[PDB]
RNA sequence: AGACUCUGGCAUGCUAACUAGUUACGCGACCGGUCGGCGUAACUUCUUAGAGGGACAAGUGGCGUUCAG
């Protein structure tokens, strides 16, 4: 059958990683921009690269890939990562606690905690 | 009695040398009687056969 | 009439029943079954894709974390819930539906959680599965808008609001009998039945508890007052030193530990179906075992295979000549 | 005021990239395509079909990216990816002159009401001035564009003869004849540019591209005026000669704007099939407004020209 | 090994060809036509020999851990 070359793949990844903005879904446009971006000797090789780019973008615009880093999804990812809510999830009104746990707390000087609700195992 | 046939599905290749085709036969007698038969030669899905004996049933199990 | 993914999945042809047929565009694209997608490709098109306002989505989630279902829910699940709420607000009066649910009533019994009540075939002292009973087997069956939700986590939030919902059947659903899991360390409930570690404290400590939700909006839980359940039997046992590599099967202790991939070959994990139309021609009555591939010699097994073997306590006695894979 | 499909035009194998409508004849309309063929259509507007092809202008060795008509409906001009700029005769259906100078893909072609003023815009990073006979007037190199020259149009106005050139370098550059001097730089875009269209009055220009935001600039002032947001990428931009209407070809659909109130007029899309859910709908590459003021000519990736007519009510 | 290069298939697009050919136009021969008869204005269809294109699994559908294929 037919299988993609390592060289073709790596170059494609480079081209997507750097210049995602220039590329699209039109194969020919992607080919031409590739030709105007990278130092490619062979036509066939260039074509292959373009194809790989095209496939990649068909795939990538649906959802993010495992391999490369996009210059928009880096920002987006960062935004999603450095997120914090308004109210902390540990700052809770009433926390449910075991009798044993309560006992332990008492044996640590913290018998004067207010937020605890000692629920019995029914 | 001579009964005409249909081809519902082409299953695989039987025979020693891979010469016989195992084929699902629907009847053209309106009945949904699906008997699996062996054919010699090229058969595609949508062929119509002329079976000499309809009572026969080819290698099932 | 807001359709969930379960409606298409169970092939509920209730396109004749409702007129307000609306769904999310996401839930119909998430289905991986070919027959349901084939059904989507044919059905009389009166359905209309709708996405709700973020004001309503914020309002659903506001009390979804109060009822204790929000972790069990999905993103798409909230979307359907919000769709119903904003559709009810559009046509009918919004004042019908309550904000903030009710305090749950605790009612304990001495029955074991594994008792086969509410299983249709099983019968105590006549309860028969008949060729008439098959379409009747649904749940607990009793005007303009509703839902087609088969998921209980969905149904719970819907009925807490007071949104009149239904199932694959024509008439409205009143009482919702199902099981939920409660962790006996942190007491945080999940409606997701599949999971084995809790979302909160991560231990393998989730235990089955039966719940009922009325159309009124009241919840009650039946806790097991049975010492067999909360018994510290086969729990402390010495564990092997953690091995890495390709073949090492670790004892499985957290929900998110990285296992080395050990899959079964396609020759192996093919089950024989006898109801195939072309089955009779195939030489042998059963699909051949795999014995040639590496997965067989490494003794890679399916998750369902070896189930009760896990339930036995490790500090016990296996037969003198067996090793437990 | 509504927009409705009057008919559909079939005749191209490759994508319809540019449509050129003539003011002189409201009965014959020219359409460029990727199948290396530019078809002159004879309109019949029957229930069977809206128009039958009359002549197919074969000659180019690559995609015909831009076609343009003349002041009179007797001359055509095309710019194809092979670096060839070809002057066509619509009467004979044969080439008259061949304009050779570019090394790369000739993207866009410009033509005046004066007629003896031809400007080609190529990926060669170069603007070239041409005579009707084939003489190169002036080669532009001194700070033309950092990247590909996307689209080039003139100003159909009795005032200053101004050329507008947008590029892939994120800039809109304004040039003036006889001096060939950079008049106005227009900075305010995210992503590459695709199309430029000048007002029929000769006062405003509209530029768009990747961002999906049609940026409106003034010709006389050199000033920002409007920003018109859209869903997807902009392929083509269009003006109405009578209605003061900015029609922009978006992703799969077309979006019509009224600039007087910044209001949407109508969205234009026809697709019923839900079976191809994981497949992307055919994009609309070309867009041209007819001389009538009611008829729209839209070229798609589906290699199919669709026509839109105005039904009042 | 693959990749690299060539080669072949394709161009009524381009570059040319007094050792390639066609068309038209003159003269002649023959019965308004036939002529591998002869003489320069048409430039490449045929012929040649080069450049540049052109195919990349490009697109659609199905199958696929929904990815590799
Ligand atoms: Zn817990």
């Amino acid at each position: 059958g037919r299988v993609r070359t390592k060289t073709v793949k790596k170059a494609a990844r480079v081209i997507i990683e750097k210049y995602y903005t220039r590329l699209g879904n039109d194969f020919h446009t992607n080919k031409r921009v590739c030709e105007e971006i990278a130092i490619i000797p062979s036509k066939k090789l260039r074509n292959k690269i373009a194809g790989y780019v095209t496939h990649l973008m068909k795939r990538i615009q649906r959802g993010p890939v495992r391999g490369i880093s996009i210059k928009l999804q880096e920002e987006e990812r960062e935004r999603r990562d450095n997120y914090v809510p308004e109210v902390s999830a540990l700052d809770q009104e009433i926390i449910e606690v075991d009798p044993d746990t309560k006992e332990m707390l008492k044996l640590l000087d913290f018998g004067s905690l207010s937020n605890l609700q000692v629920t019995q195992p029914t | 009695p001579i009964k005409l046939a249909r081809v519902t599905k082409v299953l695989g290749r039987t025979g020693s040398q891979g010469q016989c085709t195992q084929v699902r036969v629907e009847f053209m007698d309106d009945t949904s009687r699906s008997i699996i038969r062996n054919v010699k030669g090229p058969v595609r899905e949508g062929d119509v056969l002329t079976l000499l004996e309809s009572e026969r049933e080819a290698r099932r199990l | 009439v807001v359709a969930d993914a379960g409606a298409f999945l169970r092939h509920a042809a209730l396109q004749d029943i409702g007129k307000n047929i609306y769904t999310i565009r996401e839930v119909v694209t998430e289905i991986r079954d070919k027959a349901t997608r084939r059904r989507l490709a044919v059905l009389p098109y009166e359905l209309r894709f709708k996405e709700p306002l973020p004001e309503y989505v914020r309002l659903v989630t506001e009390f979804s974390k109060k009822t204790g279902d929000y972790p069990s829910l999905s993103a798409t699940d909230i979307q359907v819930l919000a769709l119903t709420y904003q559709l009810e607000a559009e046509f009918v009066g919004v004042s019908h539906l309550k904000q903030e649910p009710q305090k749950v009533k605790v009612s304990s019994s001495i029955q074991h959680p594994e008792t086969p009540l509410h299983i249709s075939g099983f019968h105590l002292p006549g309860g028969w599965i008949t060729p008439s009973n098959i379409k009747q087997i649904q749940q607990e069956l009793e005007v303009r808008v509703g839902c087609l939700t088969t998921d209980f986590a969905m149904q719970n939030v819907l009925l807490q609001m007071g949104l009149h919902v239904l199932a694959v059947n024509g008439m409205l659903i009143r009482e919702a009998r199902s099981y939920i899991l409660r962790c006996h360390g942190c007491f945080k409930t999940t409606s997701d039945m599949s999971r084995v570690f809790c979302s909160h404290c991560g231990n393998k400590t989730l235990k089955k508890v039966s719940v009922t939700v009325s159309d009124d909006g009241t919840l009650h839980m039946h806790f097991s007052r049975n010492p067999k359940v909360l018994n510290p039997r086969g729990l402390r046992y010495s564990l092997p030193t953690p091995k890495g590599g390709k073949y090492a099967i670790n004892p499985h202790l957290t929900e998110d530990q990285r296992f080395p991939q050990l899959r079964l070959s396609q020759k192996a994990r093919q089950k024989t179906n006898v109801f195939a139309p072309d089955y009779i021609a195939g030489v042998s009555p059963f699909v051949e075992n795999d014995i040639s591939s590496r997965s067989a010699t490494l003794q890679v097994r399916d998750s369902t295979l070896g189930a009760g073997r896990r339930r036995l306590n490790p500090n016990a006695s296996r037969k003198k000549f067996v090793k437990k894979r | 005021e509504q927009m409705t499909l009057r008919g559909t035009l079939k005749g191209h194998n490759g994508w319809v990239t540019q449509i050129a409508t003539t003011p002189q004849f409201p009965d014959m309309i020219l359409s460029a395509s990727r199948d290396k063929t530019i078809i002159m259509w004879k309109l019949t507007r029957d229930e069977t079909n809206y128009g039958i092809p009359q002549r197919a202008l074969r000659g180019h060795s690559h995609f015909v990216s831009d076609v343009v008509i003349s002041s009179d409906g007797q001359f055509a001009l095309s710019g194809s990816w092979d670096g060839t700029l070809r002057l066509w005769d619509l009467t004979t259906g044969t080439t008259t002159r061949r304009f050779v100078g570019h090394t790369k893909d000739v993207l866009s072609v410009a033509f005046s009401s004066d007629n003896r003023q031809i400007v080609s815009g190529s990926r060669d990073k170069t603007i070239k001035l041409w005579n009707t006979l084939g003489v190169c007037k002036y080669t532009v190199q001194d700070e033309s564009h950092s990247e590909w020259v996307s689209c080039v149009r003139f100003s159909p106005n009795s005032s200053n003869p101004i050329i507008v050139s947008c590029g892939w370098d994120k800039l809109v550059k304004v040039w003036n004849l006889a001096n060939c001097k950079l008049k106005t730089n227009h900075i305010g875009h995210t992503g590459y540019l695709n199309t430029v269209t000048v007002s029929p009055d000769g006062s405003l220009c509209a530029s768009g591209g990747k961002d999906g935001q049609a940026m409106l600039w003034d010709l006389n002032e050199g000033k920002h005026l409007y920003t018109l947001d859209g869903g997807d990428i902009i392929n083509a931009l269009c003006f109405s000669p009578n209605r003061y209407w900015l029609c922009a070809a978006t992703g799969p659909s077309i979006k019509i704007w009224d600039l007087e109130g910044k209001i949407i007029v109508d969205e234009l899309k026809q697709e019923v099939i839900s079976t191809s859910s994981k497949a992307e709908p055919p994009q609309c590459t070309s867009l041209a407004w007819s001389a009538d003021g009611q008829t729209l000519f839209a070229g798609y990736t589906d290699n199919l020209v669709r026509v839109w007519q105005v039904t009042i009510g």
